DNA sequence: TTTTTTT
């Protein structure tokens, strides 16, 4: 079993305060250039049209049902593809392969929800229309 | 071999003239000092260069002709020579078929600005076992300017079986945007709907044109796509390689001219290049262009500072001929005549599956002038929204897509006729217009213009219009935007004693002749002394400005 | 999600 398959926990990063930065960030949506991908940011705004929380599939278990093994499919993308009838170590090199199917109790989920953030309408230019932006929320 | 020869030749030419070199020197020194101040107390400029068409003409007409004829061979190597130097240092109407595949200068109007999406160019990928990074790029027809083989799928497991973990931060991105520019409408042929094309911008120029401005555009006419030879009229077009195009003695003249005491009158008579009389009317247009002061209250709401005037009068007193003077003299105005349905007070959001917005007439004229013609002839539908626009300075649009709330603090001028005929003083002072009652208190000045028949006046109208058929304006708008940034005023004690007695006059005797008397009128009493102080560029508020405003109230109503 | 009707 991979250790990613057995986690039960999560890890959260932690931002630095501006006081120690003063000793040793106020951004706008317009200031969010589409070139800062992968960086660390800090925004502010208005929560608008909050969606609802629905479960997110993480890993897929696959019961052998013939040889009695368990095949595992980890999915980090939005979609994926179905796999074969069995991927056991014993179903292979044999005439009669198994037949798998997924399972619910052996799969792992995660909290997933998103919403939209509207501009402050005080930092908006005099002749523009305010934009909005999607922010994903996960876990705790 | 050809590319390096063009590179070294233009590099030699760029090394020939050091005038641009010290410019890049100032670029690098400024960005260095900007990062220096940003990294010392707390504990922007791009790389594109304006090259005049000056020296390229005095060096090689072969190379000159090559730039304006085949730019797809000389702009990339010239930029290559520039980047090498940077590293060493440290009309639409006649536009088709011919005036094609060159660099074209286009003029027109900024309209219907599209949405901002970023685009990926350089990928960074980390392999686990080798412990190394990688490299992979992708190009499209917007970026290359040359017909190269397109290399589109996001890579993983290339050579040995090493996991190509992609990385970020270091992977580069560039924004992307397309806009449409139709030519200027007055330039059009005998009578037609103007026709248009579009031009695509790049990274440092995203969101520089809003729908509704005046813009000169310099770029390169690029045609992409398989023109129907894919699988019936193709070869759709666009424009790339773009730039954006919207004194001390003069400002000393401004400071020197402003040292007078009667320029308000001089400018008052200046703004009547073809209209006889109506002296105080011109004075009121000066005060509208001044715009007044804005004083947002402590933890309350803002208070509107501009002034709005609608007219009524006999149908021959330049009612519609005063309007275009205000159109050309002010800045960023849009004239509305007759109907205004579905788009004056709203945006309507009719636009991938999404909801976008197009700024309406009241919103686009923010910090500007709204010219409204035939206010009574406006249908009764939008009349409800006009109260909201004119009083709360906001527009709330709540359609099925998304309810929103925004800001527009526009100045508005309207011009209406009496209800029937010329009976403007005959019947009763009230309801010669048949407008809602709240609009009376909403508007600031209400002019009643007669067509009084006399003879001195008759002869003067005759010689004015007759010699018409057989100090200046550009000095004025410069005087306006210069008077905007340092002449902002503040109220004094002397401003109170006059307008208090004046408001007492408004309630004790003004009601005996006409109506209404609101506190908004007292706000205009403050605003007029404010605008008079902006025109004289004073900092305080004087008693004399209020003395002027008393005559402005008498001339506007009594 | 907006343009020509009529009780
Ligand atoms: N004092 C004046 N000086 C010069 N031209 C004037 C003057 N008064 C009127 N005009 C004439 O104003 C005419 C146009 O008048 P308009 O105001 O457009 O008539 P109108 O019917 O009120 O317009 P609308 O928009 O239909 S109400 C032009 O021919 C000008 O010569």
């Amino acid at each position: 079993f991979p250790p990613n398959l057995t986690r039960r926990y999560f890890l959260y990063f932690k931002p630095l305060s501006q006081n120690c930065a003063r000793r040793y960030k106020p951004l706008s949506v317009r200031q969010i250039k589409g070139d800062f991908l992968g960086q660390l940011i800090t925004v502010r705004g208005i929560i608008t049209r909050v969606s609802d929380v629905k479960p997110a599939v993480e890993v897929i278990a696959y019961t052998c049902d013939q040889c009695g093994y368990e095949v595992f499919q980890e999915v980090n993308s939005r979609t994926f593809t179905p796999l074969s009838e069995c991927t056991s170590e014993e179903c292979s090199q044999n005439q009669t392969k198994g037949q798998l199917f997924m399972s619910t109790r052996a799969s792992k989920f995660s909290a997933f929800q998103e919403c939209k953030i509207q501009e402050l309408s005080q930092q908006v230019p005099v002749g523009h229309i305010p934009r909005s932006l999607n922010i994903h929320v996960n876990g705790t | 071999a050809v590319f390096g020869d063009r590179v070294r030749r233009f590099q030699e030419f760029l090394d020939t003239f050091t005038s641009y070199r010290d410019s890049v020197r100032s670029i690098q020194v400024y960005n260095s000092n900007n990062a220096a101040n940003y990294n010392d107390d707390q504990d922007i400029l791009p790389h594109r260069i304006i090259i005049s068409l000056d020296d390229l003409r005095e060096f090689d007409r072969s190379f000159w002709s090559g730039i304006l004829v085949e730019p797809a061979y000389f702009i990339p190597p010239a930029e290559k020579a520039l980047t090498d130097l940077a590293d060493s240092m440290d009309s639409p109407r006649t536009l088709t078929a011919q005036h094609l595949n060159k660099l074209v200068s286009v003029e027109g109007i900024v309209t219907k600005t599209s949405l901002v999406r970023p685009k990926l160019i350089r990928s960074v990928h980390y392999a686990a076992k080798t412990g190394r990074f990688h490299y992979r790029d992708y190009t499209d027809a917007t970026t290359t300017l040359t017909t190269r083989i397109p290399t589109p799928i996001y890579p993983t497991e290339d050579t040995e079986g090493n996991k190509l973990t992609t990385e970020y931060g270091y992977s580069t991105f560039i924004d992307h945007q397309r806009i449409t520019v139709q030519e200027m409408p007055e330039m059009a042929p005998a009578g037609q709907l103007p026709r248009s094309i579009d031009v695509i911008l790049d990274d440092d120029l995203v969101d520089k044109t809003k729908p509704g401005d005046r813009v000169n555009v310099v770029g390169v006419f690029k045609s992409l796509g398989a023109g129907g030879m894919n699988q019936l009229i193709g070869f759709k077009t666009l424009i790339l390689g773009n730039t954006v195009y919207p004194t001390d003695f003069d400002i000393r003249n401004i400071n020197k001219l402003s040292k007078k005491k009667d320029i308000f009158d001089i400018l008052s008579q200046s703004l009547a290049p073809s209209i006889y009389g109506h002296d105080h009317i011109k004075k009121a247009i000066l005060l509208m262009l001044m715009g007044g002061v804005e004083k947002n209250l402590e933890n309350g709401s803002h208070l509107r500072g501009d002034i709005n005037i609608l007219m009524v009068g006999d149908p021959s007193t330049a009612k519609s001929q005063l309007l275009r003077f205000v159109l050309n003299t002010a800045s960023l105005a849009i004239a509305t005549t007759g109907r205004g349905s579905s788009g004056v007070g709203l945006t309507a959001a009719v636009t991938t599956g999404e909801r976008r917005l197009e700024a309406g007439a009241m919103v686009l004229a923010d910090r500007g002038v709204v010219c409204i013609d035939e206010f009574d002839k406006m249908t009764d539908v939008d009349r409800v929204a006009i109260h909201e626009v004119m009083e709360q300075q906001t527009v709330t649009i709540a359609k099925a897509g998304i309810h929103t709330t925004l800001n527009a603090r526009c100045s508005v001028i309207a011009a209406a006729n009496p209800v029937f005929g010329q009976y403007d003083v005959n019947r009763d002072p009230h309801q010669n217009i048949a407008l809602p009652d709240s609009l009376l208190s909403r508007f600031d000045l209400l002019f009643v213009v007669t067509d009084d028949i006399n003879e001195i006046r008759d002869r003067s109208i005759s010689e004015h219009v007759l010699r018409t058929h057989r100090v200046t304006i550009p000095f004025l708008r410069k005087y306006v935007q210069y008077a905007k940034e340092r002449v902002i005023p503040q109220l004094t004690q002397e401003a109170i004693n006059v307008i208090v007695k004046n408001y007492t006059d408004l309630r004790n005797d003004d009601n005996t002749k006409k109506s209404p008397i609101t506190a908004r009128t007292l706000e205009t009493l403050i605003r007029l002394a404010t605008a008079h102080a902006k025109v004289r560029l004073s900092k305080t508020v004087n008693k004399v400005d209020a003395k002027v405003a008393a005559n402005l109230l008498r001339f506007a109503l009594l």
